[PDB]
């Protein structure tokens, strides 16, 4: 046999952890992304890029550690270790935020590798590729949020920093500056995620409560055999129940499970489209008719205008520390504030 | 093979994990990151 | 009587440790059910006596 | 049979297109009342003085709102937790000004939704099923209770209940973050795990079953016609699905037992949502998310900011701007 | 503060409250010892 | 079915496994502990010590402001610490 | 090892305690051991609190929840709630702890070494879940015990020291109750009161006379009902109404306990009579009202005419009218105008807060109390940083009211889930389909189609 | 009869060894004073 | 002191289990 065929044999051996040709891309990149996150969160600072402490070594906890984005002055530089910024100096690279681009790039290629793994394994075992197809939603979210959005903004600095509290700050920044909650694409994403959770719960519970009695045990799990040919629960009884409770019910199992694929995947894709818009500040920020009315009529008020006031507060109070490169100095007298607070 | 019982292994390992996590919370209240 | 009271209380604590280990072991060891029964009865009696002795002496130390 | 016997047989009949049941006898009138009042109010109600400072907020479509901005506005802070039925008002004009529709709607809705859960149990009993679908439903219902009743009870006013509208919901969320730092609360983090994971596992399960469908159709026909309602045999190959997923991660990370699988699907999101409901219901009593503001200090004593401090700046913006005319004293104690 | 006579046992009192949680864990240790039969 | 690797339970309940790991695990743990307690982590990753965030009278953050001079800017900040 | 495996019991390990449903001896051992756990926690936690107690500092600044319970009963405290003697606290802890040792011994014995089933050894203690007469007999025994407990509270209030009365004339003190309220009109009008604002159902009980009279009635009613259930057996309508099995009885109790947990949450959040603020800290309403009072005092001292001060919205800055006209504090605290407290009631007249009294009769102790409560409002973080969420680290404080309310709402809710779970399962198991649908007799297949 | 060193061995250790190292480091950090 | 006390309280339980396992007890 040729060396290519021998290598294919070895890569596709049946072992505890499947490797595959996709493994050559997936495993080094996924390992480097995860290891970079752990290394940065344990030992690396954000002092020179954000003015922040961001590691266990500095005293942060699991909620506050992060691998923070590079400084805004770096623009969209790849920040390669051998690049002109760090110039091969590992310590300076870490201090300049090269770990953020390191993680983002090795992670993107790791996602590519994992999807290729889905395709490869499906082909080898003879199943259809719908798991790989569904994984496109996480990839679309990751690309839109961590690459396209910063690429449309001034620099990597405004991408999410890899951390719990940093992600929370990302949420609040999107509310304050983009009015992201008002965006119908985020709304469709929310519908997809919450509806997916609803479907997950309702289907699990319906199956578990329409099981057939296939054993004498009061714990019903042992009464299923993976090689059995018969359905383990009564579709007829479940359909009757939901028809009489909610008015409509599934009657086709194949449609049911495809719908479970369709809902969350579509929702995430819609959210990604919205974020592509926000990359250009192309927001659903205002309703022009309401703004005209409110400008002319000081007694007109809605929850929309109230939320706009909240956004103005967020921007004014968080910008000076969240965007240190701007050198904002907002005198106390200019800060928006309500009475007494 | 099975010289050391698996229940003993599991109990000891769990105790070790608990000790590590507890020490980390102690650190939350001491030294760096304690606000003091 | 300060050290005496402390010694009595420490004996109560140690006897409680011994009982806490021994009683379940004896109960779940049906084979050891001749000497262990007497041991448990005597330990229960001495534990009650120590509890009373503490409590009485609590008012003579502080 | 006597008249009462006949009526009971009809009420509990499993042959009605929609089951009624004894829980339904309460559910139907209450949900109808809540629905009718909500629709009428959303379309036509006049502005409501939510914060009790004689500054009415417009919620209805006819008074200048669209679908996104409209809402049934919570009852006035002047009312607090007082019961404000129509007959407690001097007139419908006063009732509307003070936001009575909100109370009518949410009370009838909460009662009706509780009865909906009970009705799920009751019909399962009539049909000979196992009973715990209602337990699954208790998670979203608990969330509704948390935002419509528990949080108002803890804070002392129905004016702090969630508004019945889209932008109103956003307002509720933002103020909640300002006053309780919910993002840093472990129960909301468990809720996010619950819903993200629920969506994830929904997609995973759907995709695995769809990938293991057994060939029963041609390429010109939808594969869904390969399943006939009520057929005895399973329509997909769970053994193949397990082979795939076990090789995707590793053998022992994949379910080979469909019953265990579906129990996990039920349990993950349901427990997550229970915990998030408890998060709202406990922040109702002002036990707030973690506060690490200024936790990191240097040798001299300089504050070294963290992402938590950045969050705090955003929260301060929200806090100082919300309900801009309602506070007279320095602390917002409820 | 405890009465002066009892001060020597202060570290023990400091730990007593968590023993019920220890009981809950003991249940799992026992079931592991019996293989969760 | 199994793929031929030795079972994990068999491995972790074996005397030889623990003969090896009662040495290896403590050695790695101590290596990390010393990595921190000797201060080598600070040097390797460029992380400020508690006394190296600011100059004694300084309150301004040492933010990098030029892309291609960032390395030299950081070095200048470090010197100004002295 | 009788019934100690899934094969023989039908139950998995994660449901192992269901294996005890029909093993009365081991089940009695389990219950006695768990009661030992409850008593042991009481004792150990009380001793922990005492060992960490700083007598000068207010209890609510120190994370205490059990010592306040003891103090409310009149033990260890004097005027204003000051701690004069901690030995009662220590005694409570030690006695509960020793009792816990005894209970643990009994429970371990009944669970490990004693007879597995009690039916053969004795018919008095043995029972059958479906024996309604015996079930009601045990219920009646425990009713008599509970009634005795209520009367024990009455005895503490009336004959041994009394109770701590925050409303006592002079600034809160231990008081012996001598005229308990026996008027059924009052006692049961409490039960008939609306739970909504300004009414508060039973949570509104605001005097120890009413408390003691209520517990007298509870004790007597419980004793009578227990005698009733010892001497009778359920009537036909009840027999046809209920499911008669161990799991059903457990489910009923889960529902009752969930209700009681929710009620306790409200009690500790709103009531400052049986949870005196001297010990538990101010209620939320109390602290908000206190802020209003504090700044009224400050500005009036500066010279403001508070009665006539118009706020930004047009409402009075310091004082306004409630929807029924009473004079009340202004600002957001308008929602809390139903609050009542000893530091504030001296300023209230028939029409509400009285301008002349506000101008002339506010005392330094009232000013101090208002400042204290305003600055110990029940707001704080999970890591116990006191104040609003945006506050910086410095004050280590979360109110006992917050701890207790949150804990017991969590418990009440999960016990509602327990009620639903065990009630549904009891119905399904009594009907015979808790293990699933019989394939050869699927009920739905014999029903007409909906359409 | 089992081999000792396998792909599974490599994966397990690539995860395990750094994990113990890092846990030691974080434990040590717990005792740092400002 | 507290660490030693808790160590003893915490070895006790597994100690009971271990003794009953070595002794072929009625676990
Ligand atoms: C079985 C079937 C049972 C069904 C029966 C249900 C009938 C309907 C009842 C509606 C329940 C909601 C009522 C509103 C609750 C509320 O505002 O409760 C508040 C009241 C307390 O009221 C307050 O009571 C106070 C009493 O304090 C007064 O008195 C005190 C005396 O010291 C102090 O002086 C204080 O300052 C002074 O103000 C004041 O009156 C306040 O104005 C008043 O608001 O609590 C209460 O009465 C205690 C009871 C409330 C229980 C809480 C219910 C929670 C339900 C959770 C459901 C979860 C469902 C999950 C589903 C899955
Ligand atoms: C499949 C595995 C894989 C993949 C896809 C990547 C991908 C990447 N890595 Mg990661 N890396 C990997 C494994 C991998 N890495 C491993 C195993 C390590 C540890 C040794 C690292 C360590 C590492 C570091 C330290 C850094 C990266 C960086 C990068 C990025 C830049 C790479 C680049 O420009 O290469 C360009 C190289 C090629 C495209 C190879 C071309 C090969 C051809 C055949 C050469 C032809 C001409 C040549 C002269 C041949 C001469 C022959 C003859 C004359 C002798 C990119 C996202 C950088 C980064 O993240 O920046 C933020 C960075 O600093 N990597
Ligand atoms: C008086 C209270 C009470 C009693 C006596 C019972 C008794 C019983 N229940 Mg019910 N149950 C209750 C309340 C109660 N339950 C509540 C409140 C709920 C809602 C959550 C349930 C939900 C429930 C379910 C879903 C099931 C039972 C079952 C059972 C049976 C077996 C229980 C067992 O072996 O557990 C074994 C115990 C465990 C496996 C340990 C669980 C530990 C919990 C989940 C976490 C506790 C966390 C702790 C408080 C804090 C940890 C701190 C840490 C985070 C640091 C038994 C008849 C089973 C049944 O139907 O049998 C017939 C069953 O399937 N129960
Ligand atoms: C309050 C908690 C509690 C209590 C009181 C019980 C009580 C009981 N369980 Mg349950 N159980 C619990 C929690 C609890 N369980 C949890 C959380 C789980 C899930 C892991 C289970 C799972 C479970 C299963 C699967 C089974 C039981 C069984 C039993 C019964 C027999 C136990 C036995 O054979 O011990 C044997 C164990 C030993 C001999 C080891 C020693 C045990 C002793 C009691 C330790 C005591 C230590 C203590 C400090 C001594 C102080 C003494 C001092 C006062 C002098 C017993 C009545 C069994 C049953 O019903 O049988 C019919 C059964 O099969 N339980
Ligand atoms: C509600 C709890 C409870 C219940 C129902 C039982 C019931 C039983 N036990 Mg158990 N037992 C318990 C608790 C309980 N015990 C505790 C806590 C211990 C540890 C001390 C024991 C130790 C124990 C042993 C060692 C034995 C029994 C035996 C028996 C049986 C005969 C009892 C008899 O004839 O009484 C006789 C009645 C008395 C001696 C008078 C009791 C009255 C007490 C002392 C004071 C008044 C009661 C009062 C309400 C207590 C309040 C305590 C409160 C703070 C909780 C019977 C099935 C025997 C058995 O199984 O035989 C085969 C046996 O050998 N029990
Ligand atoms: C632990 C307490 C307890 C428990 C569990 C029981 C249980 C029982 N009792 Mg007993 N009872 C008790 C205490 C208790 N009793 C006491 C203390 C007394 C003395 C007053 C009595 C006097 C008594 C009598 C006189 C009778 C019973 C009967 C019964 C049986 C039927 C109960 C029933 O249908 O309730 C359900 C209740 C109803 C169907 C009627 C009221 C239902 C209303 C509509 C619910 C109202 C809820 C409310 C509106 C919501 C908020 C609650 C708020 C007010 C607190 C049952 C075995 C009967 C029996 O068969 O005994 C021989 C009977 O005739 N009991
Ligand atoms: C970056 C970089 C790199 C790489 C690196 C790496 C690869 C690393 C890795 C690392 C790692 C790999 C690490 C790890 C660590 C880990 C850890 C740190 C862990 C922790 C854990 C924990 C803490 C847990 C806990 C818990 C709990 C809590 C409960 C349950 C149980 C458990 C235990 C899970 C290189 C060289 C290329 C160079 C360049 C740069
Ligand atoms: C009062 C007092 C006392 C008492 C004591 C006691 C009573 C004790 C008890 C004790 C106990 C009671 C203990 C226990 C312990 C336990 C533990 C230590 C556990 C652990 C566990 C674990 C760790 C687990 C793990 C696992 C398994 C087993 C399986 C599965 C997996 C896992 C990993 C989860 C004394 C004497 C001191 C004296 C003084 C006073
Ligand atoms: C059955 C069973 C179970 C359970 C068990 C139990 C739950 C038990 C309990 C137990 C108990 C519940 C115990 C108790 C103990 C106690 C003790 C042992 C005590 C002691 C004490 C003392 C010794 C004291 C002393 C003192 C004084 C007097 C003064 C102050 C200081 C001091 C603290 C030092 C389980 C889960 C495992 C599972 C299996 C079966
Ligand atoms: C102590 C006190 C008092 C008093 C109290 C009292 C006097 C109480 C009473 C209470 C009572 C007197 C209660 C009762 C309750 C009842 C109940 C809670 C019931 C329930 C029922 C049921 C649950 C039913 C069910 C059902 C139906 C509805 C239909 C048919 C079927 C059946 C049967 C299942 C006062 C406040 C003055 C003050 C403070 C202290
Ligand atoms: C506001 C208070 C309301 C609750 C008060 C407490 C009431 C308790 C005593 C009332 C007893 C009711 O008694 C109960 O009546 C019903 C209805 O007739 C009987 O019901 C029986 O006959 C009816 C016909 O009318 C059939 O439909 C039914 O299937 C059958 O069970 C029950 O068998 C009997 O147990
Ligand atoms: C596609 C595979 C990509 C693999 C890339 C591996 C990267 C390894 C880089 C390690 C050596 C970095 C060079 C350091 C010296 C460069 C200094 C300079 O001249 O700028
Ligand atoms: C459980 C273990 C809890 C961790 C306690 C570790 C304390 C470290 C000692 C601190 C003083 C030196
Ligand atoms: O109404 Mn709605 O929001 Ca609850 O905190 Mn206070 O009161 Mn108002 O201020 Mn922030
Ligand atoms: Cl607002
Ligand atoms: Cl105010
Ligand atoms: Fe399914």
């Amino acid at each position: 046999r040729g060396w290519f065929d021998i290598l294919d044999d070895w890569l596709k051996r049946d072992r505890f952890v499947f490797v595959g040709w996709s493994g050559i891309l997936l495993f080094p990149c996924a390992y480097l992304a995860l290891g970079g996150w752990l290394t940065g969160t344990t030992f690396v600072t954000s002092w020179y890029t954000h003015g922040l402490a961001s590691s266990y070594l500095e005293g942060c906890n699991f909620l506050t550690v992060a691998v923070s984005t590079p400084a805004n002055s770096m623009g969209h530089s790849l920040l390669l270790l051998w690049g002109p910024e760090a110039q091969g100096d590992f310590t300076r690279w870490c201090q300049l935020g090269g770990l953020w681009t390191f993680i983002a790039l090795h992670g993107a290629f790791g996602l590519i590798g994992f999807m290729l793994r889905q395709f490869e394994i499906a082909r080898l075992v003879g199943v259809r590729p719908y798991n790989a197809i569904a994984f496109s939603a996480p990839i679309a979210v990751f690309v839109s949020v961590f690459l396209i959005y910063p690429l449309g903004q001034s620099s990597w600095f405004f991408a999410p920093s890899f951390g719990v509290a940093a992600i929370f700050r990302f949420l609040l920044f999107f509310q304050g500056f983009h009015n992201w909650t008002l965006n119908p694409f985020h709304m469709m994403g929310v519908a997809g995620v919450l509806g997916g959770a609803l479907l997950c719960a309702i289907h699990g519970a319906t199956v578990e409560n329409t099981l057939f009695q296939d054993g004498e045990g009061a714990s019903t799990f042992r009464a299923f055999n993976p090689t059995q040919a018969e359905e383990t629960y009564s579709m007829v009884t479940a359909n009757r129940f939901w028809s009489q409770i909610f008015g409509i019910a599934f009657s086709n199992k194949r449609w049911l499970h495809f719908f479970m694929l369709f809902v969350p995947v579509t929702g995430l894709w819609m959210s990604a489209i919205g974020v592509v818009g926000l990359a250009l500040n192309l927001r659903s920020y205002d309703f022009i008719s309401q703004e005209i009315r409110a400008a002319e009529d000081p007694e007109f008020e809605t929850f929309y205008t109230k939320n706009l006031l909240l956004n103005e507060g967020i921007r004014a109070w968080m910008a000076p520390q969240d965007q240190p490169h701007e050198n904002f100095v907002f005198p106390e007298e200019v800060l928006p504030r309500g009475n007494a607070l | 093979g099975g010289r050391i019982p698996l229940w003993i292994v599991a109990t000891v390992a769990g105790m070790g994990v608990i000790v590590i996590v507890g020490l980390f919370f102690y650190g939350a209240y001491a030294g760096l990151g304690s606000s003091l | 009587m300060t050290i005496l009271f402390q010694l009595a209380l420490a004996a109560l604590v140690i006897l409680s440790f011994v009982m806490v280990i021994g009683v379940p072991v004896a109960y779940a060891s049906p084979q050891d059910w001749d000497r262990s029964k007497q041991l448990i009865f005597l330990g229960s009696g001495l534990w009650i006596a120590l509890v009373l002795v503490v409590g009485v002496l609590n008012f003579f130390v502080v | 049979a006597n008249l009462w016997e006949r009526f009971c047989n009809w009420v509990t009949s499993t042959d009605n297109r929609l089951y009624v049941g004894w829980f339904g006898v309460i559910m139907i009138p209450t949900l109808l009342a809540a629905t009718i009042c909500f629709v009428i109010a959303f379309i036509a109600a006049p502005p409501v003085d939510i914060d009790g400072i004689r500054e009415p907020v417009s919620g209805s479509l006819l008074y200048g709102n669209n679908i996104i901005t409209g809402a049934v506005v919570p009852s006035s802070n002047a009312i607090g937790l007082h019961f404000y039925p129509i007959w407690e008002a001097a007139s419908l004009d006063e009732w509307l000004y003070n936001g009575g529709p909100y109370q009518l709607i949410i009370f009838h809705f909460l009662l009706g939704a509780s009865c909906y859960m009970g009705r799920q149990w009751e019909l399962s009993y009539r049909l000979g099923m196992r009973p715990w679908i209602c337990v699954a439903y208790s998670a979203p219902l608990a969330s509704a209770f948390a935002v419509f009743l528990i949080y108002p009870i803890g804070q002392g006013s129905f004016s702090d209940g969630m508004p019945l509208g889209i932008s109103g919901t956003f307002n509720f969320m933002i103020v909640f973050q300002a006053e309780h730092n919910i993002l840093m609360h472990p129960f909301h983090q468990l809720g996010v795990a619950g819903v993200f994971g629920g969506a994830l596992f929904c997609a995973m399960h759907g995709s695995l079953v769809t990938s293991s469908l057994i060939r029963e159709t041609t390429e010109t026909e939808s594969a869904n016609y390969g399943y006939k309602f009520g057929q005895e045999e399973e329509t997909y190959n769970i053994v193949a699905a397990h082979g795939y997923f076990g090789r995707l991660i590793f053998q022992y990370a994949s379910f080979n037992n469909s019953r265990s699988l579906h129990f996990f699907l039920a349990a993950w999101p349901v427990v997550g949502v229970w915990f998030t409901a408890l998060g709202i219901s406990t922040m109702a009593f002002n036990l707030n998310g973690f506060n690490f503001n200024h936790s990191v200090i240097d040798a001299k004593g300089n504050v070294i900011n963290t992402w938590a401090d950045i969050i705090n700046r955003a929260n301060l913006g929200m806090e100082v701007m919300h309900e801009r005319n309602a506070h007279n004293f320095p602390l917002d104690l409820a | 503060k405890l009465p002066e006579a009892y001060a020597i046992f202060d570290p023990l009192v400091d730990v007593l409250p968590v023993i019920p949680v220890l009981f809950l864990a003991l249940a799992f240790v026992w079931q592991a010892a019996v293989g969760f039969r | 079915g199994t793929t031929g690797e030795r079972p994990f339970s068999d491995i972790i309940t074996s005397v030889r496994y623990w003969v090896i790991h009662s040495i290896t695990i403590p050695a790695l743990f101590i290596a990390g502990w010393l990595f921190v307690s000797t201060g080598l982590a600070y040097d390797v990753f460029g992380t400020p010590r508690p006394d190296s965030y600011y100059a004694q009278e300084q309150r301004s953050i040492p933010l990098v402001t030029d892309r291609f001079e960032a390395k030299q800017q950081v070095e200048t900040f470090l010197e100004q610490l002295k | 090892a009788t019934n100690r495996d899934q094969e023989s019991s039908g139950f998995a390990w994660w449901a192992g305690n269901a294996r005890l449903i029909n093993l009365s001896g081991k089940l009695l051992g389990a219950h006695v051991a768990h009661a030992g756990l409850i008593v042991f926690w009481a004792g150990a936690m009380t001793l922990f609190e005492l060992a960490h107690f700083i007598p000068e500092k207010p209890m609510y600044e120190q994370g205490l929840i059990l010592i306040p319970h003891i103090a409310t009963l009149g033990w260890g405290v004097g005027p204003g709630g000051e701690v004069v003697d901690t030995f009662p606290f220590f005694v409570v802890g030690v006695v509960h702890l020793i009792s816990s040792a005894v209970l643990g011994f009994g429970g371990v014995y009944h669970a490990i070494r004693g007879p597995e089933t009690l039916e053969e050894y004795s018919s008095f203690f043995g029972y059958d879940w479906k024996d309604k007469n015996k079930m009601t007999t045990i219920l009646g025994f425990h009713l008599i015990v509970l009634g005795i407990g209520a009367l024990l509270l009455v005895a503490k209030a009336m004959f041994f020291g009394g109770l701590y009365d925050t409303w006592a004339p002079g600034g809160g003190d231990v008081r012996v109750i001598t005229n308990p309220t026996l008027d059924p009109r009052v006692i049961f009008g409490y039960l008939l009161k609306s739970p909504f604002g300004g009414e508060g159902w039973i949570v509104s009980v605001n005097n120890l006379e009413d408390v003691v009279g209520g517990h007298i009635w509870i004790g007597l009613i419980c004793i009578a009902g227990g005698i009733w259930h010892i001497l009778t057996t359920p009537f036909g309508w009840a027999r046809r109404a209920f499911i008669w099995s161990g799991e059903a009885y457990l489910s009923y109790s889960l529902g009752a306990l969930s209700m009681m947990g929710f009620i306790a949450t409200c009690f500790v959040w709103f009531n400052n009579t049986v949870y005196p603020s001297e010990f538990y800290g101010p209620t939320g309403p109390e602290a908000s009202q206190a802020q209003a009072m504090t700044f009224l005092i400050r500005d009036q001292k500066l010279g403001a005419n508070v009665g006539s001060a118009q706020g930004p919205t047009g409402l009075g800055k310091y004082l306004m009218r409630s929807p029924t006209g009473e004079i009340i504090f202004g600002g957001e605290t308008m929602r809390f105008w139903d609050f009542r407290g000893p530091w504030l009631e001296p300023l209230r007249g028939p029409n509400g807060l009285d301008l002349n009294k506000i101008k002339n009769d506010i005392q330094p102790w009232q000013e101090r109390r208002a400042a204290e409560y305003m600055t110990h409002a029940p707001l704080g973080s999970l890591n116990s940083v006191g104040g609003v969420a945006t506050e910086i680290n410095s004050v280590n404080f979360v109110s006992p009211r917050s701890w207790l309310a949150t804990s017991h709402f969590v418990l009440a809710f999960f016990f509602l889930v327990g009620h639903l779970w065990h009630a549904g399962r009891a119905r399904a198991a009594a009907a015979g389909f808790e293990k699933g649908i019989d394939r050869e007799s699927e009920p739905v297949l014999s029903m007409p189609s909906l359409d | 009869s089992y081999p000792i060193f396998t792909v599974r061995w490599v994966a397990v250790h690539t995860l395990a060894v750094p994990t113990i190292f890092f846990l030691g480091a974080i434990a040590a950090m717990q005792f740092i004073q400002r | 002191a507290q660490l030693t006390m808790i160590a003893m309280i915490g070895i006790a339980g597994p100690m009971i289990i271990f003794l009953l396992a070595v002794r072929r007890g009625n676990l």
